[PDB]
């Protein structure tokens, strides 16, 4: 019955905020000054529940270990095990003398799926160990009034209908509904998405119970002043509450990669079995009883099952994610760093992802003129002119004039990432004044403050007088800012250059289109104005008793405005460009206000120059919206308010005819809408934020990605995808290295499956021509599980053959990892090349020492047979059972020297798929040792003493290290004319048949 | 998603008719390219090996000893009295003999009388083709004492107390070494040392060396052996219907129902042994004439 | 005698080629 639940936690929230402080305090039983009773208290916390959100489904460690040991790759090497076994059961209890080739098979590929579970593992734990050493989680205590007391406690030991007090830095503990406030603006960042600190009234504004004012907020922080509030919703019951549990009980899906290796298994599997049973058939046909043609079945089934790939995969991956996590981009899902290759679709998070999610001094009005000041995280832009005087002014008048201040620590820490006391607008101008005017330290007590007049609640206006240190006047400076429209009102005189100038309309109404300007860029702008005061009509001893009227209200001196908003990261826009240019559509989910959502996409790259919306054509044309057609407009708007009454159809077709799309105002629940209506379209969906309202969004999405420190830890654990240095350019480094690593995996994956024709082939001829078998088991395992290795895992150090940010983002109907095409090569044309300079080897081996090929013929009845120990040759000789079979094993071990022969090439043709050899260029060192290591490992096999006692693998006579050689050099020579033509000619043939 | 098959546009099983005609001609043409590289190259292997002698011979260092009755597990288990019980071995040791009839051996161009005494080694010139085809000594059943008769089609052997021939293995241009007149305990033999290669069997422990009482072996002229005369081998091209020489062996005094194991060793320098192969160089056996 | 073979020499010949060409393969991915 959990659906229905899960289905109760995606509908949006209600509440009963809009309450009389009577009613709400008889609903709740509680005083409105006192609180409650102790008792009352501690029965409540032993009734439902401690106020915190219960822990996360605790996962054992063994339990992910079985998981590992499973899927779909090891479940196939599985299922080969098991008929292994199988097949071993109907030999032994069946033929005399069995063999015990199957039970040495079996058992090994048991080995490698535990080894591969183990390794994998091992990786994945890492990760989520280096992860648990960030959970820096704070016990933090609250102030809560009960029994007419205040006491500070424990935020688990708070309780419902309870008052609680909140003080400007304290993080707001439950969800409470605000009775008195004073000045309390509180931080709802993290659960709503809103970027300027939202003040908090006691009195209801909006039927929404998120824009409303009369609610705190669990997780959120008071950023300044104070205020009251009864708790209405505790522990898992709260709003951030039912958002986690939501992201907890949501399907992760199943990722590009595993569907591809899917795919991949189908079609081996399918050609498999394909083989198996029409050999299997044909064996019947011929003479081999029930008995024996099934153990040629499961042979020839099992044999065709890569059982190397399985690690060399898996190495690839974990290479991958290992250069993820040197550019600190942990990927707690060792196929998750594949995803973002794939991805068409990027659901970003404006407030915190996009944004630095911080006031940021953005834009200044000096002399008439606008100058933008450096808005980077890490102070890397273009410094305006600090020179004039006009300059000086202004920023004393916002260096003395702000009530913002640094705190105890903040020495070492950098000028923007230090905490600063106060309003986010002040410390915002406090951070711009400590880093271009020198130092706000000295600048501050260089004016002594006389009286001062904070902000007010009505006609808003902070100004304050202070004394003079300039050696040339003893006047007062008497300084003020606040909203423009009120310095408009109480200002006659202006500044430029030094001096004054009247109110003339003439440069007045060239502020007031200024003033629009950065208002309209969805700013916040504040006008700054200073004013000398006569000191002959107030005297250095007259003190300016903060009452009456002793500073002229008008005739001030208004020196500019300064806009201030947050800005986005440094290399975010740059990134947007780069995943637009690679085809990824971008789409930014916030529920902020559209105001400033439009414009920051404006700002980053989500809505183009140019294009304009339905309501921007709907202002051009001065015409009612209903008008003009949405065809017209490329980018578009939706507003949560109207998303809430929306179909499915209606976002699809939002979706399909709009490039440039912001969804404002959106729901946590929404996000998740809207990412699953990018998915019906078919598309790969990642999803990028930080709040507690990504966390839904961030575990649906085909890859969520999360701020390793401006983000929640909710969506951080629901995420896919860490950035710890919260560098979005990672996003950039990601889509490049997934499909980086989707074409190497092609690569390696075609070179693996290349050497199963000369693997298998041996075995099919013996049965059909009843000839010596040519290559053993064991040996089989020296090339799957021993010299190929490494040249499989070099496969993974290719680099690009192409621009690939240049390609459009691969379609997952279309271009799959293995395709007919690979199977055209390494199946088809490759590996047979490699299975006939086998058999080359095979009878020149056999030929020389007397069997001549033609001789060898039906030849395997009494080959094989251990009593028959005159089995006579083309020369009349007489050959022993053991001295026959010394020349099958030491023509099994040339055998397998003639696969790594073949490979050589083999490895070197697929190190490029479409460049030349000489174009793309031999300088994998990784590939270069992967040559030597095979080469002299299998000479190692072959001359080691004691193999022929241990592998029965015995030396071989020099001649034969070159049967193989001309298959090779073919090999490599058809391969290069082969990509020289899809160069040439990239119209059809070569390239829709071979080039995979 | 799987019904693929077939459309009003044209595909079949995944792709159209003029596709499958393009793929498959291609197909053909590689793969008969393919096949005609591999049969060149194999025809230069075939250029690089000569009619007269195989080019490695190392593998076939120490000759094996085999017998004629190709027993399924080296083990002669069978009735005195059951006919069908012995059958198996009768018709293995006449299929074996068919071909040393003096009726086999009749054309003198191809035969030549060696003699009725082991003598020294016949080397006919070199392996080349310069010369015709070589003559092939002789070698009538009348040498193998009891063991041969004269019988008719039907070779009526030894019921109680069996017979088992043995045999050297056919080695081109392989010229065998008795050992010296200075024999390292060689097990009571003949003094004809130097013209013919000795092979002694006995038991293999204990028990097996006093079931076995007596035996009794048979040979050219009398000798427990192979005479050189016969040696060395010109191969099949070049000595077609070349008879090897044989030896006998008869176990006179055995314990009836009772499975004794017995190891026919042959001795000389040029014969090597091995741990690993218990037929290159010694042989084994099983016998148990169970009544 | 034809029937003998320097089993050892091609042997103890392979070996030093299975060493010197993986030394050289570790400073081939050592550039140093
Ligand atoms: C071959 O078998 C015959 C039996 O048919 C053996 O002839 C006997 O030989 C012993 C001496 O060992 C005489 O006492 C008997 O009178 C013989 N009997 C017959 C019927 O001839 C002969 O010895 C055997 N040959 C060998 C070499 O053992
Ligand atoms: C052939 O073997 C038999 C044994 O099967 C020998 O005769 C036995 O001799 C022992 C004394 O050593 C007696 O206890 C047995 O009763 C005898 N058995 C029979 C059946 O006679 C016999 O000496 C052997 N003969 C030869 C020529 O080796
Ligand atoms: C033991 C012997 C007789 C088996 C003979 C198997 C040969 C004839 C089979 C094995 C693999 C086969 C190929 C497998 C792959 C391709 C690509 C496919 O899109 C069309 C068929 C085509 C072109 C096949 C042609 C026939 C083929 C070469
Ligand atoms: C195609 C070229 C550039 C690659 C270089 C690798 C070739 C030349 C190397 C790789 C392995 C080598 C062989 C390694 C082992 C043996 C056995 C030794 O007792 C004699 C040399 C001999 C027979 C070598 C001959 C040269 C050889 C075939
Ligand atoms: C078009 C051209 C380049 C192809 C010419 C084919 C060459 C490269 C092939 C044809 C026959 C081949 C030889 C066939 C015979 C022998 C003897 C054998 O015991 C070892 C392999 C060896 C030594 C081969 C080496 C490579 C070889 C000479
Ligand atoms: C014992 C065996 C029994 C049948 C014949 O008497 C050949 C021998 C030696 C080869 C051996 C088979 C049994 C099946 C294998 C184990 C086989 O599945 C296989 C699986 C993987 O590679 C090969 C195909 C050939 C094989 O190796
Ligand atoms: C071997 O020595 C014996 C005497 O010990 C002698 O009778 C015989 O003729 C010798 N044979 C050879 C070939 O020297
Ligand atoms: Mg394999
Ligand atoms: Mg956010
Ligand atoms: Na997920």
């Amino acid at each position: 019955k959990e659906r229905d639940m899960d289905e109760l936690k995606k509908e949006v929230s209600m509440d009963d905020h809009k309450l009389s402080l009577d009613e709400l305090h008889r609903k709740y039983g509680t005083d409105l000054s006192r609180g409650l009773t102790p008792a009352r208290a501690a029965e409540i916390l032993a009734r439902d529940g401690p106020n915190a959100l219960t822990p996360p489904p605790t996962t054992p460690e063994w339990v992910k270990f079985c998981r590992q040991l499973f899927g779909g790759f090891s479940m196939l090497l599985w299922i080969g095990a098991i008929l292994c076994f199988l097949a071993y059961g109907i030999q032994a209890a069946t033929e005399e003398e069995p063999q015990n080739d199957n039970l040495y098979l079996g058992v090994v590929l048991s080995a490698v799926v535990i080894i591969t579970g183990c390794f994998s593992y091992y990786q994945e734990a890492k990760s989520s160990k280096i992860m648990e050493s960030f959970k820096n989680m704070v016990p933090q205590q609250a102030l809560v009034i009960r029994n007419g007391e205040k006491m500070s406690i424990n935020a688990e030991e708070v309780v419902v209908g309870d008052l609680v007090e909140v003080k400007g830095g304290d993080r707001i503990p439950a969800d409470l509904r605000i009775i008195s406030a004073n000045g309390c603006k509180v931080d709802n960042s993290s659960l709503t998405g809103e970027s300027e600190p939202q003040t908090r009234s006691p009195d209801f504004t909006n039927e929404n119970p998120l824009e409303t004012r009369n609610i705190a907020f669990f997780s959120t922080n008071c950023v300044e002043g104070t205020a009251r509030g009864i708790v209405v919703y505790t522990g898992d019951r709260t709003v951030m509450g039912r958002i986690a549990t939501l992201a907890s009980g949501l399907e992760g899906g199943q990722t590009p990669i595993a569907a591809e290796i899917e795919h991949f298994i189908h079609i081996i599997t399918g050609v498999a079995v394909f083989l198996g049973v029409s050999f299997f058939i044909l064996s019947l046909i011929l003479e081999y009883t029930w008995l024996e043609a099934v153990i040629f079945l499961i042979g020839i089934i099992v044999a065709n099952v890569p059982e190397g790939l399985l690690a060399t995969v898996t190495v690839c991956l974990t290479l991958t994610a290992k250069r993820m996590a040197r550019k600190n981009c942990l990927v707690k899902n060792l196929e998750a760093v594949e995803t973002l290759g794939s991805t068409s679709t990027i659901c970003s998070d404006k407030t915190g992802t996009l944004t630095q999610n911080r006031m940021t001094v953005a834009h200044m009005w000096s002399d008439n003129q606008i100058h933008e000041a450096d808005t980077t995280e890490n102070q890397s832009g273009v410094s305006f002119d600090k020179t004039s005087a006009t300059w000086l002014a202004l920023s004393r008048i916002a260096g003395l004039c702000n009530r913002a201040v640094f705190q105890a620590n903040q020495e070492n820490l950098p000028i923007l990432k230090r905490a600063v006391a106060g309003d986010a607008s002040e410390s915002a101008l406090l951070k711009c004044i400590e880093l271009c005017c020198g130092s706000v330290k000295e600048m501050r007590e260089r004016y002594t403050k006389i009286v001062e007049i904070p902000f007010n609640s009505t006609n808003k206006y902070q100004l304050s007088i202070h004394k003079n240190p300039n050696t040339a006047e003893p006047r007062h400076l008497l300084v003020m800012k606040g909203a423009p429209e009120r310095i408009l009102d109480r200002c006659s005189s202006i500044l430029i250059h030094g001096k004054e100038q009247p109110l003339d309309e003439e440069l007045k109404d060239a502020f007031q289109n200024a003033y629009l300007e950065l208002g309209g860029l969805g700013e916040r702008v504040l006008g700054f104005c200073h004013l000398f005061l006569p000191d002959e009509q107030f005297p250095e001893g007259f003190q300016f008793d903060t009452d009456d009227v002793n500073f002229p209200l008008d005739n001030l001196c208004f020196v500019g405005l300064i806009s201030m908003i947050d800005p986005p990261r440094a290399a975010v826009p740059d990134a947007v460009g780069k995943c637009r240019s690679a085809g990824i559509k971008v789409i930014m989910v916030t529920g902020d206000h559209p105001i400033t959502a439009k414009a920051i996409a404006k700002g980053v790259g989500i809505i183009s120059e140019g294009n304009e919306t339905v309501e921007d054509i709907a202002a051009r044309l001065n015409i009612p919206v209903s008008q003009v057609n949405p065809r017209d407009a490329k980018a578009c708007v939706v507003h949560g308010s109207d998303l809430k009454d929306m179909t499915s159809e209606q976002l699809d077709d939002i979706l399909k005819y709009h490039t440039e799309i912001v969804f404002a105002r959106t729901s946590p629940q929404q996000k998740l809408i809207i990412v699953e209506g990018c998915q019906r379209q078919g598309a790969i969906v990642a999803v990028t934020g930080d709040g507690v309202n990504d966390s839904p969004a961030s575990k649906k999405a085909d890859i969520g990605v999360a701020m390793g420190i401006a983000g929640s830890d909710v969506s951080k654990q629901a995420a896919d995808m860490i950035l710890l240095d919260d560098n979005f350019a990672s996003i950039v480094t990601g889509v490049e290295e997934g499909r980086l690593i989707f074409d190497n995996l092609k690569k390696s994956i075609a070179y693996t499956l290349t050497s199963n024709i000369p693997e298998i082939t041996p075995f099919l001829i013996f049965i059909i021509a009843n000839i010596p078998l040519p290559l053993g088991t064991v040996t089989i395992l020296c090339i799957d599980l021993g010299t190929d290795m490494v040249p499989a895992i070099s496969l993974a150090y290719e680099q690009a053959e192409s621009d690939i940010m240049k390609r459009q983002p691969r379609n997952p109907k279309t271009d799959k990892l293995v395709n007919e095409q690979l199977i055209s090569m390494a199946y088809g044309q490759i590996g047979m090349i490699q299975a006939l300079g086998g058999f080359f080897t095979y009878f020149v081996i056999l030929a020389e020492n007397g069997f001549l090929p033609i001789h060898l013929l039906g030849l395997r009845v009494n080959w094989d047979d251990r009593w028959i120990n005159d089995v006579e040759d083309s020369y009349g000789q007489q050959w022993t059972y053991e001295q026959r079979k010394i020349v099958e094993f030491t023509c099994h071990t040339p055998f397998f020297v003639t696969i790594v022969v073949v490979q050589w090439a083999d490895l070197v043709i697929c190190k490029t798929r479409r460049n030349s050899v000489f174009q793309q260029g031999m300088k994998n060192k990784i590939l270069i040792f992967g040559l030597f290591e095979e080469t002299a490992l299998a000479a190692f096999l072959s001359y080691c003493p004691g193999m022929g006692v241990a592998l029965r693998m015995y030396p071989l006579k020099p001649t034969w290290w070159f049967c193989a050689f001309p298959y090779s050099l073919l090999i490599f020579v058809y391969d290069e004319v082969r990509k020289l033509i899809i160069r040439r000619r990239p119209g059809g043939w070569v390239e829709k048949e071979t080039y995979y | 998603k799987k019904f693929i098959w077939n459309s009003e546009k044209k595909e079949f099983l995944g792709r159209t008719g003029g596709s499958w005609f393009k793929i498959l001609l291609f197909y053909v043409i590689f793969y008969g390219c393919l096949a005609g590289i591999f049969i060149g190259t194999i025809q230069v292997m075939l250029l690089t090996i000569s009619e007269f002698k195989p080019t490695y011979q190392d593998r076939v260092a120490p000759p094996g000893l085999t017998q004629i009755p190709q027993s399924q597990k080296t083990e002669i288990s069978f009735r005195p009295n059951d006919p069908q019980s012995y059958e198996s071995y009768v018709v293995s040791i006449v299929r074996f003999l068919e071909k040393y009839k003096d009726l086999a051996q009749k054309d003198d161009m191809i035969f030549e009388d060696c003699g009725n005494v082991p003598s020294e080694l016949k080397e006919r010139g070199e392996y080349n083709n310069e010369r015709g085809e070589r003559k092939v000594c002789r070698f009538r059943l009348e040498w193998l004492g009891n063991c041969s008769g004269l019988n008719d089609e039907t070779y009526g052997y030894k019921d109680g107390k069996p017979c088992v021939i043995i045999k050297l293995n056919r080695v081109l241009g392989f010229k065998p070494k008795p050992p010296k007149n200075e024999s390292l305990e060689t097990y009571p033999v003949m003094k004809y040392n130097p013209y013919v290669l000795p092979v002694h069997c006995t038991g293999k422990r204990d028990e097996d060396k006093e079931k076995v009482g007596t035996m009794e072996y048979f040979g050219l002229g009398g000798y427990p052996g192979f005479p050189l005369q016969y040696y060395p081998y010109y191969g099949k091209l070049l000595q077609p219907k070349y008879l090897q020489p044989l030896m006998a062996v008869q176990f006179t005094n055995l314990t009836m129902d009772t499975e004794i194991r017995i190891e026919c060793k042959a001795y000389g320098e040029n014969i090597g042994y091995s741990e690993k192969d218990r037929f290159q160089g010694r042989f084994d056996v099983k016998i148990e004439v169970k009544s | 005698d034809p029937f003998y073979y320097d089993y050892e020499t091609v042997r103890n010949g392979g070996l030093i080629f299975a060493a010197l060409a993986f030394i050289v393969g570790l400073i081939i991915i050592l550039s140093k």
